[PDB]
């Protein structure tokens, strides 16, 4: 459809890129016997392998003229779970992390020896802030608003 | 005198200097003002003479960290062990040693990596390991897994015990400065004790197990049928069945008439014409007879008994016209300094490995080890590699000793101090022999490189134009080739199948060894090597000895051995210190071993190796176009870079298809080190203020100061990553050519 | 031929003086900070360049600057 | 005070070295150092090597200014030994240069002249853009 | 100039502790000082000092 | 093939020594007095925050790309 | 094609970075906040505070020529 | 060669060069006017760029007419 590409499971070249493979498995498998760890490991690979391909076909990718899968990172309402739905959750999880490291590092600087609270970390307060860095987008925007989240008399010089 | 010396209990095991990071150092024991303080901790966290002064703290520092390092080695063969018990086609192996890859570890299947579990052969699916473990264990005459498995756990014992020993001799039972100083009775125990017992203790074995079990693995039998290896001891009639010799008992050995043991205890030269390795018959008495050697070399240095030598009276007697006042003062400098004992062991050590790496190729001492080219390639290069990084460590730690542990006060002993007092002549000429040697080497092949490409072949240095046939080498081998009937007449064949005496031998289809030419093509790569050793040895040897003063800097001493450099002035006064030299110095050794292993793989893949057919029609793997066409760089870039990465490269979707992968892995990290190599610390250091500005700017700002890495630092980090790169590409292209192609 | 030049906030703290390595710096009376010393470089004609002199002044930038210019053979630090 | 006069003090026992004087010590300028002793002990020559200075007064000529400096400081420090050092000139004009008014340096001393003080702050000079065609760089002022 | 453990902002443009705080330790009142007062900094520098002297009208915040 | 190739290298040496003069100029040739308070003294004023989000992006770029093309090798 | 396109953002990117970088911090930073005093290009300011080799402008050009070297390649 | 390895190492190697020069026989009847010095810095970066400059231009024109022409496409 878009961009020139037709879906994968009705791509002529697909069918190839998955018969090359699977008769490659059982050129490898036909050197054993069927009731040896190698033949097992085989057939193991050869039923992931149909199940791989028997997952991109139905999920609605659309392959090339090659027959490979192309991502179509647009927005596009009909591909969103290429780009925008695992993009949000990486998002989710990155703030996460750098909400509760900020969070630490400013609890720890009110202390006796921040200095030594870097590099031997106290256990029970990363905790405690990691399990609240939970609901992080809700803290950000309300520091934001109540004017927390920024300094303005910061230490750059230029001569 | 000489006695046992221990203090008891002198430091008490608990775990209040564990939770103080850094308490081995006094002035960064306080803490991490900024981030220099995580980096210079590990850097000098193993510096025991800097921490403190006096030579007993650091003599037990260095006997514990002894015991932690063989620790550690323990648990390495224990594990290798454990390997071979386990997840090895061992058996399988033994059966057919020709036909089956040897293959010691296997793969998890999860992201689809189970493609490098390849086809090994009997009924196995691991990679394909070059270690060597399976031809040691072969000629050890281990034939079982279990054998395997009994072992390994026998290793990690030891692992324990060395633990124990390296805990008790610091904390229970630690000795004082006074025990380590007796090097007499030191080299006693360690020339009769260590390797004169233990070399009798391996010819027993061999001469008891290794013998019987691996001749009749040599008659055709299954390794299955082949008696116990206590069979043989508790039984003198089976084992006389194959040398009828121990059927006269051990009264030969003790009436002097041990002229009739000639039946496993031979001179015979050559290779087994089976398995393509040394007759262990004849491993057996060269076992024998170094053991008794270096027994009775153990009793040449004076104890208290009375009789002996003394390491002082022996150095104080060689004292010349030419070289003031001898060897005075050095049994003085090699009993109270750590260091100075370091570089002559490092520089031995290393020179050692050389002489092993040179020494198995040409003389195969396990069985089928000739024949699997992968295994013969990896055995030359990795101790090539490490002989060539310990003779730098020998150099470094030389300079150290130079730097700071040497006092004129008392060395006015004229040997030290008269080459101290001609540097500026023996660097002279070091610099004038490396220009001569480099442009009478590298020059040739310009030369023939400029002809060969203006069309006039008939002018260049091959050897059908004007020839450099090396003369000397081939005297020396056609000398050893006739050594088995002149020079050495109980001897039946020459030591060796290199030298142009002899003939070929096959185990099975691909040959083993055979005599090996000698060209022009082999007398210019000769003076390549010379000219590369004789710059590191130009690098270094000026490093050791400006390492204390100069014309440039004449207090450098005050500065000490690891600094940037002395301001910008003077012109310029970076990279002069002896940490730079030997920074300098690793380069040039990568250089030179780069190009022997290059030199050797070429060599053997086209002069050597090949799979020959009936009717003795012998076809190289390249074709013996190595005496034509290494006499140009083009054809070192063609004829071996081109032609040979052609494996690698299109490895992708085969069981070698991580070395395809590590190829370009290694090629990134090398690229990396330039960054290091090439920049400075003023750019990184500004840019890193822009960055903290950001940072203060959402209040994330670290206590610990984010300061860029010391002068130092950024040139270890570049040389580590260059070294790394280099010999990984290295590493992967040698691997992946030989596995397919050999 | 170097340029050495000496700012109104040394302490006094000598250490300038007995790290240059060539007699350029000396001390010299001049009340105002402390103990009415201060550095001077009378002697510039010997300095190579060895900035030995600014990593030692513990001041807040720096309190005594070299400025390279002129090379010459003293300044090269040449033996030959 | 009145400079030191030079003499014809011996010299410390030295058996040589491939690190003395070169040809600018006859075209050019070229220095000695002198100090004295109370006994003969071994010091570490700032050329490489070893060498036992003697008994009393000692004279050491050098090819440069900083290996006569570096000497000192080393006497100065570890044998507690005074010093002086002159460079001589091809006509053989004597130059007293380390002990200028016997005090070394570090103490002060009053007949001092300050050189290369600035009345200001360091980060207080004018920027290199206005004083352009006029060689006033931007500290000389 | 300031009064003693009080806590002042430089403005000293060429100093590393530009627009940064410090409690001052004990300004010297002698007539003739150039830069008397003496202030402390939680923070070292490239060269890894702390301390530094200023003149009562080169830093003052509160 | 060889026009491109010249052309984009001449282009780059000439993209370099643009910036090379921008800052000589910058060195030698400005006056913080005439210059007060136009945009190019507030170039300078906020240079930290040019210079921070030039490397976010040089980063973000290297990262991803570097990342996708090793996931594809 | 995008990947590539997206590698020549990088270097365009880290290049700019570099010379920007570069002719904003050569009248002075924190680190030597008197550098137009000494001029365009100066070898260091010696091994002090930390090391400051290789800090003038004309080091940071020297830096961002191989930048777009790599970038045209 | 040039941006590996630094001056101090070069100038003490020159500074016996000269000895060597200075003390053989029918070798001291010629003399030198400048005194020999090693590079100096931003210099040895100087020549250091250009020669990997000249290098990386010269082995792409090369490789690229001769991969094309003796082609031509
Ligand atoms: C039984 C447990 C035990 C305990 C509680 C201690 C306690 C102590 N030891 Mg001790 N020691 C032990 C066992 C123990 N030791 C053993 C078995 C050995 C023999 C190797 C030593 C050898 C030893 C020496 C030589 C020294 C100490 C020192 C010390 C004191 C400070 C240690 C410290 O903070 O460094 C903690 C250090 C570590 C946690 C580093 C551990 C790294 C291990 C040893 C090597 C692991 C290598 C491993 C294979 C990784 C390789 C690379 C990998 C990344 C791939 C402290 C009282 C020091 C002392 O008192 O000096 C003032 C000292 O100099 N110990
Ligand atoms: C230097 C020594 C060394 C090295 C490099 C390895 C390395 C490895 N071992 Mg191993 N091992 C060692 C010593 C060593 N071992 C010793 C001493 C023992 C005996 C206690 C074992 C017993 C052992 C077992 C039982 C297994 C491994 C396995 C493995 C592999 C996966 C380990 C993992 O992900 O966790 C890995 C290649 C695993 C493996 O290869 O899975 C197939 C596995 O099952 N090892
Ligand atoms: C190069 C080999 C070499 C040389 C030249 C010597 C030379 C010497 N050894 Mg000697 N030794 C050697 C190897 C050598 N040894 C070895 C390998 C061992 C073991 C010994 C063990 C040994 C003992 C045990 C004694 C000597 C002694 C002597 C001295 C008296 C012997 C004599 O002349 O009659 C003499 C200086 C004797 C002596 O008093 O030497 C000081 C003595 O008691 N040697
Ligand atoms: C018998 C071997 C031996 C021994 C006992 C020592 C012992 C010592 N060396 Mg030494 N050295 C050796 C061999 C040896 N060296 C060799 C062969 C070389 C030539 C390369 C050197 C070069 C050398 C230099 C240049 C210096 C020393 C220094 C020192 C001292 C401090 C070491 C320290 O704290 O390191 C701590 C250890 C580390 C920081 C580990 C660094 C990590 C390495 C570089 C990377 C390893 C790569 C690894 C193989 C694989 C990488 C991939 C993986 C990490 C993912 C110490 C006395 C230093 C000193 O001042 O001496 C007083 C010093 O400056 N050595
Ligand atoms: C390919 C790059 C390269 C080359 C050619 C060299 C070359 C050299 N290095 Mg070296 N070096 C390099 C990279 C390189 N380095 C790198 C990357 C490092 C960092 C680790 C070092 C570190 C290093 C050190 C630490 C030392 C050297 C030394 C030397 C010299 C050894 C003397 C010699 O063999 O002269 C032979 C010279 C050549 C073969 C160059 C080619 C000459 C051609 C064939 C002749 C041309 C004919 C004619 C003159 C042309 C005229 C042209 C005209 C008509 C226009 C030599 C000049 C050593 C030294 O100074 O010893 C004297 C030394 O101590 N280098
Ligand atoms: C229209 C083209 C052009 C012109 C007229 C100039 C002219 C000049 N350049 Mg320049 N330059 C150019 C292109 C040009 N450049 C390009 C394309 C680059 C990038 C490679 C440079 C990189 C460059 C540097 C790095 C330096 C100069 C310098 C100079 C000045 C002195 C040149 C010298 O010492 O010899 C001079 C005003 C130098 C200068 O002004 O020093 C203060 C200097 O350091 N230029
Ligand atoms: C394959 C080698 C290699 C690699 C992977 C890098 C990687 C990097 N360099 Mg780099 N660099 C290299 C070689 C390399 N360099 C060489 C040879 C030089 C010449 C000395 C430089 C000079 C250089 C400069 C001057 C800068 C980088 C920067 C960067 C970073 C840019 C951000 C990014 O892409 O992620 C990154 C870490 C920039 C940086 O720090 O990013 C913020 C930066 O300012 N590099
Ligand atoms: C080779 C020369 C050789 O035979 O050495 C012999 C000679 C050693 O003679 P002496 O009898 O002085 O030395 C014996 C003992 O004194 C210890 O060397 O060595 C030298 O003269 C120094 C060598 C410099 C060699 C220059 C090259
Ligand atoms: C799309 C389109 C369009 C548009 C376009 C455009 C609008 C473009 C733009 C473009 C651009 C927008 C470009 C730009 C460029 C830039 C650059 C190239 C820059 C550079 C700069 C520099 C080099 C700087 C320097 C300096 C300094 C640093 C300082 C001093 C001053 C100076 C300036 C010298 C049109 C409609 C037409 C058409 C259709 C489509
Ligand atoms: C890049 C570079 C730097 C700067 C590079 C630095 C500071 C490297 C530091 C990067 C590491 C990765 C930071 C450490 C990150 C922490 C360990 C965080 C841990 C948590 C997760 C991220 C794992 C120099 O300081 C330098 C100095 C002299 C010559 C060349 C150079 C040089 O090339
Ligand atoms: C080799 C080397 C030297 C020594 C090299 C010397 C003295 C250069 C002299 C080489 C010969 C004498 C000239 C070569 C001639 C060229 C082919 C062209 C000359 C210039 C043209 C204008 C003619 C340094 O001084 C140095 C300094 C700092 C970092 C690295 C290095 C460095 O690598
Ligand atoms: S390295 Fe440090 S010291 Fe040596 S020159 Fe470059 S900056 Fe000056």
């Amino acid at each position: 459809d878009v961009a020139g590409l037709t879906p994968c499971k009705e791509s002529k070249g697909f069918a190839k890129r998955e018969k090359q493979e699977i008769k490659k498995l059982e050129s490898r498998l036909k050197l054993y016997a069927p009731d040896s760890a190698p033949a097992l490991a085989l057939n193991a690979t050869i039923e992931k392998t149909k199940r791989r391909f028997a997952f991109y076909g139905n999920e609605g990718l659309l392959c090339g003229t090659d027959g490979l899968p192309h991502l179509i990172v647009d927005g596009d309402q009909a591909h969103l779970g290429e780009f925008v739905y695992p993009g949000l959750v990486f998002l989710y999880i990155a703030g996460w992390i750098g909400w509760v490291g900020r969070a630490y590092l400013i609890d720890v600087r009110t202390s006796k020896k921040p200095t030594e609270k870097e590099i031997i970390i106290d256990v029970p307060l990363a905790l405690r802030i990691m399990s609240k860095g939970l609901t992080w987008p809700v803290a950000a925007i309300g520091e934001l608003r109540s004017g927390k989240l920024v300094e303005k008399s910061a230490n750059i010089t230029v001569s | 005198e000489v006695k046992i010396m221990v203090e008891k209990d002198p430091v008490k095991t608990s775990f209040e200097k564990w939770a103080k990071p850094g308490h081995f150092s006094r002035t960064l024991a306080k803490g991490p003002n900024t981030t220099t303080w995580i980096w210079n901790l590990h850097a000098d966290a193993h510096d025991f003479d800097s921490h403190t002064n006096d030579l007993e703290e650091i003599s037990r520092k260095v006997f514990s960290a002894h015991f932690g390092q063989l620790a550690v080695i323990f648990i390495w063969l224990s594990g290798m062990y454990f390997h071979g018990a386990r997840f090895s086609n061992y058996e399988a192996w033994l059966s057919d040693p020709t036909h089956i890859k040897p293959s010691a570890q296997v793969v998890w299947p999860i992201v689809g990596q189970k493609i490098l579990n390849g086809d090994v052969g009997g009924g196995f699916q691991g990679i394909q390991i070059t270690s060597g473990f399976f031809q040691l264990w072969r000629a050890s005459g281990i034939t079982s897994e279990l054998q395997l498995y009994t072992t390994a756990i026998g290793g990690l014992i030891f692992a324990a015990l060395m633990l124990f020993a390296g805990w008790f001799h610091y904390h229970k039972a630690a000795p004082k400065l006074a025990w380590f100083q007796n090097v007499e009775s030191m080299l006693n125990h360690h020339l009769a004790g260590l390797l004169g017992l233990g070399s009798l203790a391996w010819a027993g074995h061999q001469v008891h197990v290794s013998l019987p079990i691996n001749r009749l693995l040599d008659a055709g039998v299954d390794p299955k049928e082949i008696p116990l290896p206590h069979e043989f001891i508790l039984n003198r009639d089976l084992l006389a069945q194959l040398y009828p010799s121990f059927s006269k008992g051990l009264t030969p050995f003790f009436t002097l008439n041990w002229s009739e043991y000639s039946d496993f205890l031979t001179f015979r030269g050559g290779l087994n014409p089976v398995t393509g390795g040394l007759w262990l018959t004849d491993t057996a008495h060269h076992h024998l007879a170094i053991a008794v050697l270096f027994l009775v070399a153990g009793h040449m240095y004076r104890t208290n008994f009375g009789i002996g030598h003394s390491m002082k009276e022996i150095l104080e007697a060689h004292k010349g016209p030419f070289t003031g006042e001898g060897h005075k003062g050095l049994y003085e400098i090699l009993t109270t300094s750590w260091h100075a004992q370091l570089a002559i062991n490092l520089a031995m050590l290393g020179s050692l490995t050389i002489i092993v790496a040179h020494h198995m190729y040409a003389m195969p001492p396990y069985p089928y080890l000739a024949t699997d080219y992968a295994t013969q390639l990896s055995l030359f290069t990795h101790h090539m590699w490490i002989g060539g990084f310990l003779v730098v460590g020998a150099a470094a730690h030389a300079a150290i000793f130079m730097v700071r542990d040497y006092d004129p006060t008392t060395q006015y002993n004229n040997l030290l101090d008269r080459v101290l007092r001609h540097r500026d002549a023996i660097i002279s000429h070091l610099n004038w022999v490396c220009i001569f040697l480099g442009f009478h080497s590298f020059g040739l092949y310009i030369h023939n490189d400029t002809m060969s490409a203006l069309g006039r072949p008939q002018d260049m240095f091959s050897d059908t134009a004007i020839q450099l046939q090396p003369v000397f080498a081939q005297w020396i081998q056609n000398t050893h080739a006739l050594a088995p009937s002149l020079t050495a007449p109980n001897a039946t064949a020459s030591t060796s199948l290199t030298w142009g005496g002899g003939d070929l031998v096959a185990v099975g289809g691909k040959v083993a060894l055979l005599p090996i030419p000698l060209g022009t093509a082999d007398f210019l790569v000769h003076h390549i090597h010379a000219f590369t050793i004789h710059v590191t040895v130009l690098i270094l040897l000026k490093g050791v000895l400006f390492a204390r003063s100069s014309r440039l800097i004449p207090d450098k001493a005050n500065l000490g051995f690891r600094f940037p450099c002395d301001g910008p002035g003077r012109g310029g006064t970076c990279q002069v210190s002896a940490w730079d030299h030997v920074f300098l110095g690793l380069f040039w050794m990568y250089n030179a071993i780069s190009v022997v292993i290059f030199h050797f793989s070429w060599k053997m893949q086209s002069d050597v190796w090949g799979s020959i057919s009936d009717q003795g029609v012998v076809t190289h793997i390249t074709g013996g176009n190595f005496a034509q066409s290494s006499i140009t760089i083009n054809g070192w870039l063609r004829d071996f870079l081109w032609a040979q990465a052609s494996q690698v490269i299109q490895s992708y979707g085969s069981s070698l298809s991580a070395y395809g992968l590590l190829f370009l892995g290694a090629h990134f990290v090398w690229a990396f080190s330039l960054m290091f190599l090439f920049s400075g610390r003023g750019y990184w250091q500004e840019l890193i203020e822009s960055i903290v500005w950001a940072h203060n700017k959402l209040k994330v700002a670290p206590a610990i100061q984010p300061r860029a890495l010391s002068i130092v630092q950024g040139r270890a980090v570049g040389v580590a990553h260059y070294l790394l790169g280099g010999i990984a590409t290295t590493w992967a292209f040698f691997l992946a050519r030989i596995i397919s192609v050999g | 031929a170097h340029s050495v030049k000496i700012y109104d906030t040394c302490i006094g703290c000598t250490q300038c003086v007995r790290a240059c390595p060539t007699d350029v710096l000396e001390m010299v009376p001049w009340d105002g900070c402390k103990a009415s010393q201060i550095a001077s470089a009378p002697r510039t004609e010997d300095c190579v360049g060895c900035k030995r002199c600014e990593s030692a002044c513990p001041t807040d930038f720096l309190s005594v600057r070299v400025y390279l210019g002129a090379e010459t053979t003293r300044s090269m630090g040449l033996a030959y | 005070t009145p400079p030191t006069l030079n003499a014809d003090t011996p010299a410390p026992i030295f058996g040589g070295s491939t690190g003395g004087l070169l040809r600018k010590a006859q075209v050019e300028e070229f220095y000695v150092i002198t100090w004295e002793s109370p006994k003969e002990q071994i010091f570490e020559m700032p050329t490489g090597g070893a060498a036992i200075m003697r008994s009393g007064p000692n004279l050491l000529k050098l090819a440069r200014k900083e290996q006569c400096l570096a000497l000192g400081a080393r006497l100065r420090t570890k044998f507690k030994i005074q010093y002086q050092f002159y460079r001589v000139f091809p006509n053989g004009e004597v130059q007293y240069l380390h002990p200028k008014d016997g005090v070394y340096p570090e103490k002060v001393n009053a007949g001092r002249s300050p050189v290369g003080v600035n009345n200001r702050s360091i980060g207080k000079n004018a920027n290199p853009a206005e004083l352009k065609f006029a060689h006033k760089q931007a500290y000389d002022l | 100039g300031p009064k003693r453990g009080s806590i002042v902002k430089v403005l000293r443009r060429e100093s590393y502790w530009f627009n940064d705080t410090g409690k001052v330790v004990a300004v010297d009142q002698a007539p003739g000082v150039r830069y008397p007062v003496v202030v402390r900094f939680d923070k070292v520098n490239y060269a890894g000092v702390s301390t530094n002297n200023y003149s009562p009208d080169e830093l003052e915040a509160a | 093939a060889a026009l491109y190739t010249h052309h984009q290298y001449i282009a780059g040496f000439i993209m370099t020594g643009a910036f090379a003069h921008g800052a000589i100029f910058f060195i030698r040739d400005y006056n913080p007095e005439q210059n007060k308070d136009n945009v190019l003294a507030r170039m300078l004023e906020h240079k930290e925050a040019i210079i921070s989000h030039l490397s976010w992006a040089s980063l973000f770029l290297g990262f991803h790309t570097l990342g996708l093309y090793v996931h594809n090798d | 094609d995008f990947l590539v396109h997206h590698a020549i953002a990088l270097g365009l990117h880290t290049t700019t970075l570099i010379l920007v970088k570069g002719a904003l911090d050569a009248r002075g930073s924190k680190l030597m906040p008197d550098k137009k005093e000494f001029g365009y290009s100066f070898p260091c300011d010696g091994p002090g505070r930390g090391g400051t080799c290789d800090i003038s402008a004309w080091d940071a050009f020297y830096l961002a020529v191989f930048w777009m070297l790599n970038t045209i390649g | 060669m040039f941006l590996i390895s630094w001056r101090g190492y070069w100038q003490e190697l020159i500074e016996t060069l000269a000895w060597a020069h200075e003390r053989t026989p029918l070798a001291n009847l010629v003399r030198w006017k400048d005194k020999p010095v090693a590079l100096s810095i931003v210099q040895a970066r100087l020549v250091g760029l250009a020669h990997f400059s000249v290098g990386y231009i010269f082995t792409y024109a090369a490789f690229l007419i001769a991969s094309t022409s003796g082609k031509f496409g």
